[PDB]
């Protein structure tokens, strides 16, 4: 029923549960390092297989409290040379595999907190199988999610002005990954080497909502203070005020399309499909 | 030692002085006239037009 | 004589490329001087013995 | 053409204060031939453990 | 994957990438 | 994409030397 | 996005591009 | 992606010679 | 994609000079 | 299609591509 993901003392059980005929587990096997010749005077190429293969695990599940969700995010984001162990509840797998968060990806863990659902979180994990004895590194960096026991609106503070995000149709997605870790080929064995790096991680919060009332004032406050100002080295304070048990993080909107205002025919309100924030330097 | 004067006013104040972007003063006439009363070179207590020190 | 007080903390770098450069290095120089009529050998014994 | 050293193979060198040896070095072998001047370039560096 | 005169100029970094979280 | 600096420099050397070969040496 | 020895060779031309006409 | 070696070497020449020009010849 | 000629030439300098360092000067 | 200083560094190899088997 539950897959256990653990690192020493820290343990999270993810219920491998989903509706109907949805994919709970995908295990992809590969040989990224086979050299197949592009040319030569044969009909069929000569090949050489000399290196570790690839095994990628994709886990889809559901978590029944926010506390465990934050623990999972912290577990995935942490830089530590203590092996990360995955226990899969299926007989086609060994009892424990040693894993890295997806080898080069910004999105190893996705957590979705959708509208209408209470105490039910969507989990998507991507993990890469690494050699248990080849987890190498120097630094420990303990990831923490700031938590508080409030109830207040999601607040966005930039340049002395606070915007309160509409509760109406409000969804949150959190993406976590470790793209700066190196998973590397080794000769003569099945599984690659994991170089744990005490370096920059990916941590992104995405919001979706409908703006229903005081529409100009709400949207203009966000766009004027966040988008039309230069923020400098500092950024935006994103405060959950205890929603989902979350607190305050420093963030910035990144890229070409982090915010969209959508107007549909015959509607008296504005849709925000996406508002994206990446967590910036804070952690002493 | 501490004492807040709850009805005191200070001018002029904006982002360039130490206040946040919301907290700028308004350009009231009385403020412009009272500021234009400056004539010294240092910090000083102003005169009532009898020349008598105010804030006695 | 001058120190940059700010420094580069572990959070303040974001790329690095640090070599030891040694491809040009030699251990003996002979200099002819005085219209080429006299010579001096400069002798780096350490590198010669280490090689 | 110093007496003890002309025609000999030189292998070591040392900075001294009369009798007392302050530094010692191994040199790559050379013969000090007749009419050859031999000179030192002895670096003493004072430093710390950072 | 890029080539000058048929020779690959891409570095054989033995570095893995694997599929992202589905969403 | 990661580009091998040795491969670019090795591959292009041909063409870096041609302007000078056109001029004698 | 292209790198030689981890350093970017893409020119930081400050030119904007924005979503094409939808059709 | 097929890259032209003459184009690269001819385009980069300006930048290859610049360190030398900075130093005299 | 627009490629910076300064960064290509600056990055590859170590590799352009190496063939000659291999041969002394 | 790639450029240095607005000149193309892509080779004008007159080699055709035509779209693969549909499946
Ligand atoms: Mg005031």
């Amino acid at each position: 029923v539950d897959a256990t993901l653990s690192r020493g003392g820290t343990s999270v059980d993810i219920p491998l549960v989903e509706e109907g005929g949805e994919i709970l587990l995908s295990s992809t096997f590969g040989k990224p390092e086979v050299n197949v010749r592009k040319s030569g005077g044969s009909l069929n190429p000569r090949v050489i297989d000399s290196w570790s293969g690839l095994q990628t695990f994709q886990l889809v599940g559901k978590l029944y409290d926010y506390s465990t969700s934050h623990q999972l995010a912290d577990l995935v984001k942490t830089a530590s040379t203590t092996p990360l162990e995955l226990q899969i509840p299926q007989d086609a797998y060994p009892d424990t595999v040693t894993v890295a968060p997806a080898a080069g990806q910004a999105s190893a863990l996705t957590l979705e907190y959708p509208a209408g659902r209470k105490d039910l979180v969507d989990v998507s994990l991507s993990l890469t199988r690494v050699d248990p004895n080849s987890v190498r590194g120097v630094g420990d960096q303990q990831a923490t999610t700031p938590t508080t026991t409030g109830t207040g609106p999601v607040e966005v503070t930039a340049g002395g002005t606070t915007v309160q995000l509409p509760s109406s149709g409000l969804s949150v997605e959190r993406t976590v990954g470790r793209p700066n870790d190196a998973v590397r080929r080794v000769p003569r064995q099945a599984d690659p080497r994991y170089e744990v790096k005490a370096k920059v991680t990916n941590d992104v919060f995405t919001f979706s909502f409908e703006t229903l009332d005081n529409i100009p004032a709400t949207l203009n406050a966000l766009t004027d203070n966040v988008f039309r100002e230069q923020l400098g080295r500092d950024g935006v304070t994103l405060d959950f005020n205890g929603l989902l048990g979350l607190g305050s993080v420093k963030a910035i909107p990144v890229g070409s399309s982090p915010f969209r205002q959508v107007h549909q025919a015959g509607r008296g309100w504005v849709t925000v499909p996406t508002l994206e924030f990446r967590r910036i330097y804070s952690n002493e | 030692a501490d004492t807040t004067i709850i009805d005191a006013v200070v001018f002029p104040q904006d982002d360039g002085t130490g206040v946040s972007n919301g907290d700028e003063d308004y350009d009231s006439a009385g403020y412009l006239a009272s500021l234009a009363r400056y004539a010294g070179d240092g910090s000083y207590v102003g005169g009532d037009s009898t020349g008598s020190p105010t804030l006695q | 004589t001058v120190h940059i007080d700010r420094g580069v903390d572990n959070t303040q770098w974001f790329r690095y490329d640090i070599p030891e450069l040694g491809k040009e290095a030699i251990n003996e120089v002979e200099v002819w001087f005085d219209d080429g009529e006299e010579s001096v050998i400069v002798d780096d014994g350490t590198d010669k013995l280490d090689l | 053409n110093t007496s003890g050293i002309v025609g000999q193979t030189v292998r070591e060198a040392g900075l001294k204060s009369g009798s007392t040896l302050l530094t010692r070095h191994i040199l790559a072998e050379f013969l000090l031939d007749t009419d050859q001047r031999l000179a030192s370039s002895e670096s003493t560096r004072f430093t710390s453990d950072n | 994957n890029a080539t000058i005169d048929g020779r690959q100029i891409s570095e054989s970094t033995g570095r893995y990438r694997s599929d992202p979280s589905r969403r």
